[PDB]
């Protein structure tokens, strides 16, 4: 006999009136007989509606006496049985409904169907033999859909006529664990085909508690525990186990300190160490605890089961010798037929064995295992990024497809965490997608700000231009004084009047900071600004003094809007301190081309105290650490990654300015170039000035000057006076450590990196003004923390190109989305009811991080440990 | 290193079972036997490409 109808036959021969089947009460239990008859009585109710040989009966239904009996009535049918968890989600039920496409759909309304009709006798049949499939169940996929291994009769009797089972062990077993996992076809099986009694547990989640009075309660004799709830229930419940003969735990690494709990030197309770993964039929590997002597720290897998075939190899399919390390292949007879629907993936990992019989085949697991001295296996690990979560089989690429799919997402990446308490559970780090051309929340960012704005204006009198509202330290909290913010002014002030300034616009005007100085030596001044408030406030202002009452225009509208502006009249626009409360990229693009139309020929824009990208992270750790100092390294990075993601203010690379410029012909000149003084506050740390000319302005080309490294080639200020003197005057020194973020991480408390000797940009210009040199010092492309510095024999020639110099392809990320910041907020929320909604609930992953890009190794791969820790 | 059926520059052949299963297999083994060669030297990907193709039918010779 070669299947499980047939040696069920022979058990209810021998015992028709021994119990076979238990309720979760304990009030009811069937006999082999009754069990045989009703099992019958289905199996002629299955063939009433089509199921013949070789169909699949996808079973969705709670764990049961009438699945027990369904189960057999399906394979005495000459069909395959498929259970389906009826708890997941209909998304996941329709989807492997749809995939396995089967013969029929059995549910619960089984129980109200009238069976009574039918005969009790065999159903007979065509033949069924060994190689026909018994069952199929789904396994996490690595692509993203499920797969199903698809099971075989000789299979499970493989696994259930092993010499081990041939006692009084299993008289009464526990059936406990789901009709989905495979652990089902030992509880079922095992009692069934040796004269036992499965008695079944109640459907759903059952906690350790509720196992351990089910346990002692039924008078179980024999157990499936996955190796996480066996510790749980072994260390609160030990009383438990008294009437216990066998335990078979499994499915992870089992605790030796939770085996020595139960084991004593009488050995009236074993505990076996079960491996095996679905493909080769529940267990491949068994290590028996008899006596504590048995229980090691390494806790091995042990020895092959009967059917099964154990070979550790190398990455040349070679046998490893003793205590050498190699990958676990499990050949035999309990070997799977495959994944159903997938011919390629079941030809890559179920593969031709080279040891066993010439047809047979051997299944690549893909578990690290090494022989020990003693003889007996030992589980080293896993090689790919499988694990194991709350007992189930996880494969993070299942989750990481899932999450790909969603709207606001590009990237992502699944890991493992072990929590303070020891449980190990997923968290998702994602990255979100980034459209060019704005969003719809875009709009609704700028009447945000204009909202800010109207309120902070209206209302809330004085003169022209001499009022500084109040500007706080991110660092501090205190205010900025007023003599810095007053050479932050006057430096902008001075760089217009040194361009010779004639007919200015300025974007964003507000209360008039540059509006009071520059328009009274003006030909014509005009005004942008989108809150009604300042416009008229200013109207009134400009009203009183009759000098420049003919000269100025105030309209009240959007930065974006061009209506109503005079074209190629002016020779400068001001962007001061206003780019940094636009949506995004796009805005900023359409803006200065806004702009550039309003220039005639030889004017420029000039852009004005502008957020750097490219020093974001280190200017939001400092003020952190300062605000924040007792916080270790890892809740720094954390918050960091946060604060960028909230941010609302826009930040730009200095790479965004010279790519906008390629496109635009008439462009022939971009001048980048850090903010002068010695004034130690963000804004002089952290921004800086663009000015970008038109097509007749005839500029200083400063790209291809010859340049020589800080500290490899002129170690000193000394080695300078050298280097100049051989260049002959023209020379940009690079990598340059700039001394003003070094001055901020000393007083917030950062501990930083770059090479030794920082110098000062301002006291590098006063150095070179002494020795008959104009300095004009910029960001470093090659790193944050470095600057460079381009220097020239003085003169006033205010129109320079290629300060600033590009290195390496480097468009990665030009801007942040601040448009963006608040989705990027309900993300991690939105996610969790998606993936919950669409998969089973150990699929979804505990916490979910945003980033805004993944940190990569050196060589390209995704580095781990920068990930931040939740 | 990596596992070598999963290669991807990799040589390889495509063996088949007494009972018309296929199996992926690198072309520096051993070839098992009980197995026919069915598909010549070649990448990971047409071999793979053949399998998709060629199998079709996964039942053991039972009918098929
Ligand atoms: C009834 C058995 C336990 C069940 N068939 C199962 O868990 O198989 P699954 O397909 O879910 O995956 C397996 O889990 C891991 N694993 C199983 N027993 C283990 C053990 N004793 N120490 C460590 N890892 C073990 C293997 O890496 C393999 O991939
Ligand atoms: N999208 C937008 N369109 C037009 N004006 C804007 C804007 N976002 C902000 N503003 C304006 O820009 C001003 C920023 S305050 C800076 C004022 C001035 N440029 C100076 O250098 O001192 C505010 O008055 C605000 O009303
Ligand atoms: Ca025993
Ligand atoms: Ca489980
Ligand atoms: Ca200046
Ligand atoms: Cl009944
Ligand atoms: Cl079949
Ligand atoms: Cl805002």
């Amino acid at each position: 006999v070669g299947t499980i109808p047939e040696r069920f036959a022979a058990v209810v021969a021998e015992q028709p009136e021994a119990v076979a089947l238990v309720a979760a009460d304990g009030e009811e239990s069937w006999t082999y007989g009754e069990l045989d008859r009703w099992a019958n009585r289905i199996a002629h109710h299955l063939h009433a509606r089509g199921v013949g040989r070789q169909h699949r009966v996808a079973l969705v239904m709670e764990r049961s006496p009438l699945l027990v009996a369904a189960v057999l009535g399906t394979l005495k049918a000459g069909a395959c049985y498929v259970p389906v968890e009826p708890t997941w989600p209909r998304a996941r039920i329709d989807l492997v409904l749809a995939d396995l496409d089967p013969a029929l759909v059995i549910d619960e309304r089984l129980a109200e169907e009238d069976l009574t009709g039918y005969p009790t006798r065999p159903l007979d049949t065509a033949d069924v033999g060994g190689e026909h499939l018994a069952y199929l169940m789904y396994t996490s996929g690595s692509t993203g859909t499920p797969k199903g291994v698809e099971v075989s009769h000789r299979n499970v009797l493989s696994l259930a006529l092993d010499p081990c089972w041939a006692d009084a062990d299993h008289q009464r077993v526990l059936v406990h664990a789901p009709p989905t996992f495979d652990a089902s076809t030992y509880e079922m099986w095992v009692p069934l085909l040796h004269g036992g009694a499965a008695v079944v547990a109640p459907p759903g989640k059952l906690d350790a508690a509720r196992l351990a009075t089910l346990i002692a309660e039924r008078g179980v004799t024999a157990l499936w525990l996955p190796a996480g709830l066996f510790d749980l229930i072994t260390q609160h419940h030990p009383k438990s186990f008294v009437q216990v003969r066998e335990v078979w735990a499994g499915g992870d690494v089992l605790s030796p300190a939770a085996v020595r709990r139960l084991v004593r030197d009488d050995g009236t309770l074993t505990v076996v160490n079960g491996y095996g993964p679905t493909e080769t039929t529940t267990f491949a590997a068994r290590y028996r605890m008899s006596a504590p002597a048995r229980c090691k720290d390494p806790l091995p897998i042990g020895e092959p089961m009967a059917g099964s075939r154990l070979y550790a190899l190398d990455d040349r399919l070679r046998q490893v010798p003793q205590g050498v390390i190699g990958e676990l292949y499990v050949g035999g007879d309990g070997v799977a037929r495959g994944y159903a629907n997938h011919p390629p993936l079941t030809s890559e990992r179920f593969v031709a064995d080279p040891f066993g019989r010439p047809g047979e085949r051997m299944y690549r697991t893909g578990d690290l295992v090494r022989w020990n001295h003693d003889g007996q296996l030992e589980f080293l690990g896993r090689v790919d990024e499988q694990v194991k979560i709350r007992g189930f089989r996880v494969e993070p690429g299942e989750i990481r497809a899932a999450l790909r799919k969603r709207d606001g997402v590009a990237q992502a990446v699944v890991v493992p965490r072990t929590d303070r308490l020891g449980e190990r559970r997923l968290v998702a780090y994602v990255v979100p997608e980034v459209p060019a051309g704005a969003d719809e929340d875009s709009t609704e960012h700028v009447e945000k700000w204009r909202a800010i704005y109207d309120s902070m204006y209206d209302e809330t009198a004085t003169e022209i231009g001499n009022d500084f509202t109040g500007w706080k330290s991110s660092y501090t909290r205190d205010n900025i004084p007023l003599s810095e913010m007053r050479r932050w002014r006057d430096s902008v002030v001075e760089e217009v009047r040194g361009l010779r300034a004639r007919r200015i616009l300025e974007i964003g005007v507000g209360s008039g900071l540059l509006l009071g100085p520059l328009a009274p030596e003006a030909e014509a001044y005009w005004g942008t600004d989108f809150s009604l408030p300042v416009i008229e406030r200013l109207e009134v202002q400009v009203g009183t003094d009759p000098c420049l009452k003919e000269k100025v225009s105030l309209r009240c509208q959007h930065a974006d809007v061009a209506d109503g502006l005079p074209v190629k009249y002016f020779d400068t626009v001001i962007l001061n301190s206003v780019v940094q409360y636009f949506p995004d990229a796009a805005y900023l693009s359409r803006v200065l081309d806004v702009a550039l139309d309003r220039l005639a020929p030889g004017g420029r824009i000039l852009v004005g105290d502008v957020r750097n990208y490219g020093t974001l992270r280190e200017f939001l750790t400092a003020v952190h650490h300062a605000q924040h100092p007792q916080d270790s390294a890892s809740a720094v990075r954390a918050a960091v990654e946060r604060a960028v993601l909230a941010e609302k203010e826009l930040v730009i690379d200095p790479d965004f300015f010279t790519e906008w410029a390629r496109t635009r012909p008439d462009v022939v000149a971009v001048d980048i170039r850090l903010k002068p003084g010695a004034d130690q506050n963000e804004l002089t740390r952290h921004r800086y000035e663009v000015i970008l000319h038109k097509q007749p302005s005839q500029p200083l080309r400063l790209a291809d000057v010859r340049t020589a490294n800080w500290g490899s080639e002129v170690p000193d200020l000394s080695g300078l006076e050298t280097a100049l003197a051989r260049h002959g005057g023209r020379l940009r020194l690079a990598r340059i450590p700039n001394a003003r973020l070094v001055s901020e991480a000393v007083q917030c408390g950062v501990p930083t990196n770059v090479g030794g000797t920082p110098l000062d940009p301002h006291e590098l210009a006063s150095w070179g003004g002494q020795r008959g040199y104009s300095v004009h010092c910029t960001w470093s492309a090659e790193a944050p923390g470095w600057f460079e510095a381009v220097i020239i024999p003085v003169d006033s020639g205010h129109c320079r190109d290629g300060v600033y110099r590009p290195v390496g392809p480097r468009p990665r990320q030009l801007v942040n989305l601040p448009a963006a910041a608040r989705r990027v907020s309900r993300l991690p929320s939105w996610l969790r009811e998606e993936l919950a909604a669409e998969l089973p609930e150990h699929l979804v992953p505990g916490d979910i991080v945003v980033m805004e890009r993944l940190p990569l190794t050196t060589n390209g791969k995704i580095d781990h440990s920068r990930l931040p820790e939740v | 290193s990596v596992n070598p059926f999963d290669d991807e520059d990799g040589e390889f052949y495509v063996l088949v079972n007494d009972e018309e299963q296929h199996s992926l297999w690198p072309t520096f083994g051993d070839v098992p036997d009980g197995w026919r060669i069915v598909f010549g030297p070649a990448g990971r990907a047409e071999s793979v490409a053949y399998v998709e193709e060629n199998w079709t039918d996964m039942r053991p010779k039972s009918l098929r």
